[PDB]
This record gives C-alpha cells, structure tokens and sequence, in this order.
C-alpha cells in the first residue's frame, strides 16, 4: 500500500536522448564521452525491464515531438515512464542541435490531465546537463521525479574516456542494487558517490512521488 | 575533464 | 555506513518562524491557522529530540540575523539542523512582516564554507508558503547535505485552513507523531506528499478557488539516509 | 480554506 503498483505487463517505455554533436550556429562544442554514457544507460535500464530506445543528435523540434508522441501512446499496461536527457544546458533549458528548448515544456505533456494512461504512475526524468549564467481526485503535477546531474547554477563534469560522473555512478548503483533498493536510496547513494570524487559537483533530486518506488516484485 |  | 551518524550529544536546533501578522503596506493578509501549525510542529520536533525555538511575526532583517547567528554557533555536538518557515510567499521569496527576502540567501548561511561545524551533517528546511499564483485544477544553494521540503511545487499556491492549520504541516505532524522514529526522512515526506494529494480538497464560496488540489515538493542533496533515532 |  506504500509502494507503487508494479504488477503490470511492461515496466514502461524509456527514451534516451543522446546529443553529442551540435551545429556551429549554436556555439556549443562536441560532447566526447556521452556515447559511453548512453551505452551504459542502455544496458542498465534494459536490465531493469524498460523497453528502451535511443535517439541521437536531436533538434528542438525532434525532442518535443518525440515526447509528445510518447505521451499520446497507450500506457495502460505500463508500470511507469522514464526519460533520460544527455546534452548541453543553461539556466533551466536543454540544448538541441539547433538551439534551446525548455525542460518544463518536455515534461508538461505527461501531466495527469495531459496523459491519462499514466495517472498515479511515476514519471522519471534523469537530466545530465549544465546550468549557470547565460551569455476521488488527484493532482496533475504529482508523481514526477527529476534527477539532475547538478544543482541550479553550477557545472556538471564529463570525461572523454570514462564518461560523465553522474552517469557512471548511476549505472554502478543500478547494476548492483537496481532490483533491491528504493529509488530514493539509489539516488541518494549517487549523490554520495559523485561528491566523493573531487576529494565540485552535487546532483539534485526533485521528488513529487506519492509512494515508494521499486523496480521488482 | 570537460564541462556540460 | 549508508546512514548519517546520529551518535551525538544532541539531535540539533530546530528554528520555527511563525509569521502570522503582516504590515498593511505589503498587501498581505492575516495567516489564520498558523498558530495551530506552530503549536503542532513545536511539540513534534521536541518529541524527536530537537531543541526547538519558536519566533513570531519576524521582520526580514530579523530572519536574516537569526539564521546567520545560528550558523555562527558551534554545532559540533549536534547531529543535524532543522528550520521551518511558516509565512506568505512568492517565487523564490519568503515574506517577513515588513517585506520579502530570498530563500536562498536565508539558507546560504549554512553552506560548508560558512558553517564548518555542520559539514557532512544534514540541514533540513521545511517551507510552508506559496511559490507563485497558479491553481491545481485536478484530474478524475550549490551544496551537499541540504534538503528542502516545500509545501507545493514551484509556481503554485499552497493551501491553509483557518481552523485546522495548513495542509502540509497538518500532514507532516501526523506522520511524524506515529512514524517519526522508525521511517527514513524520504519515507516520511513521501507519505506526506500522498496525504496532501489525496486527503485534502479546498472548498470556498469563490468559484475560482473551489475544489482545487495541492502537491508538495521535496528537493534533496542529502548524501546518506536519515533516521532520527537508533 | 485560504491560500498562502
């Protein structure tokens, strides 16, 4: 009664947006290491049970349409939904290959009223991108969980040969405890593992979940 | 290490 | 190993700011119900082992000074720190009786490089205040070891009952009374998210404010699990 | 009920 009901045919859809190469008119550089991240993320989430698909170098129109179409699909037999963003980022926005687009516009499509088949089900968003200085009734905003690579305003570090710190940590924890720990315990251990690397960066978790989340039983 |  | 060390002389300090009355020039009304909140929280955190102090109708200058003065104390013998803000609010700001002040500036005083004696120890901030002006119609700091429990999502309104107290605080206290010493902080706040989401629904003679909902918002930078006992 |  205190856990989300996972007794469903599918665990859910998991979209992974992998933006590595950006157009020159944006001014952003190549993201070496993100390929190693996405692959690591693909294996982990597939092990959990997600039906995962990976889209490379997406534009702002693509990302928006990609998640709009996803909120229009039938999730009646799905236990939940998950999206992972791996791109460049500024104050409250995410980058495409042709510019910027708001994160809150990508998630809005999954609001309780905008996506009925996902009501009372968890919508997870994991974002790996930067942020800084730019030059019988139920709520519609409930059951969302965001896991940012960094707090609002600071940088997120990435290694060309090893990949990003947040992703490396996230996959390590999921590989071993993905089936026996609650979602907040996993993300809390990620916070710690990322913190213990410079001794700066520290992930942020925003939870509007109403029950505990486990990926099994 | 590089920045995002 | 994966839990915050709670083997200290004391749990910590618990500062509650109970702003009920505001100066007319701010345009803010009386927050009837807050005393109920203040009273229930006061008893709650005392029961957990916190050394609680309640402040009433504070000014922006007073709120900034209190927290600064607190961060300048020796928390070496304390396991954690808690602070609850009960007042009027708007995006990123919390009201005093004479005006408004940024929440971030209020919590910055406790960053690691400004309060060394609270490093690696959890800093809890519970906020009961609005964060904008939007209504839920319904359907069917750059540092670690911080946790913020807002009464509502950013950009929305947060509800309060003149006779019973605010929804967030009411819920929070019930769950802490019965499960405060056996559940983890995130387990407690999750249950609170659920209680505010289901148990409550607003009623008013105003058709624009009738049958609306609310959903709390937890932001965590904690690096370990947190239990208030052994 | 009143808003904050």
């Amino acid at each position: 009664t205190y856990q989300y009901n996972m007794n469903f045919e599918k665990l859910g859809k998991c979209i992974i947006i992998n933006n590595k190469n950006f157009d020159k008119v944006t001014g952003m550089g190549v993201r070496n290491g993100t390929d190693k991240d996405a692959e690591a993320l693909f294996k982990c989430f597939r092990s959990l049970g997600f039906d995962v698909i990976v889209y490379n170098d997406c534009s702002c129109a693509k990302m928006q349409d990609l998640l709009k179409k996803a909120s229009e699909e039938d999730h009646t037999n799905a236990a939940c939904f998950a999206c992972i963003l791996l791109s460049h980022g500024e104050e409250n926005v995410i980058y495409g290959k042709d510019g910027v687009t708001p994160i809150k516009d990508l998630t809005a499509h999954f609001r309780g009223d905008r996506c009925k088949t996902l009501l009372e089900k968890p919508k997870l968003f994991f974002i790996q991108a930067c942020r800084g200085t730019e030059l019988y009734k139920i709520p519609v905003e409930a059951d969302f969980l965001f896991a940012y690579s960094t707090v609002p305003g600071y940088y997120s570090w990435r290694s060309p040969g090893r990949g990003s710190w947040f992703v490396q940590a996230l996959c390590s924890i999921l590989e071993e405890h993905g089936k026996d720990l609650e979602i907040m315990q996993i993300l809390t251990r990620v916070n710690d593992r990322v913190a213990r690397h410079f001794e700066k960066q520290i992930p942020c978790v925003v939870s509007m979940l109403t029950k505990e989340l486990y990926f099994s039983q | 290490d590089e920045v995002x």
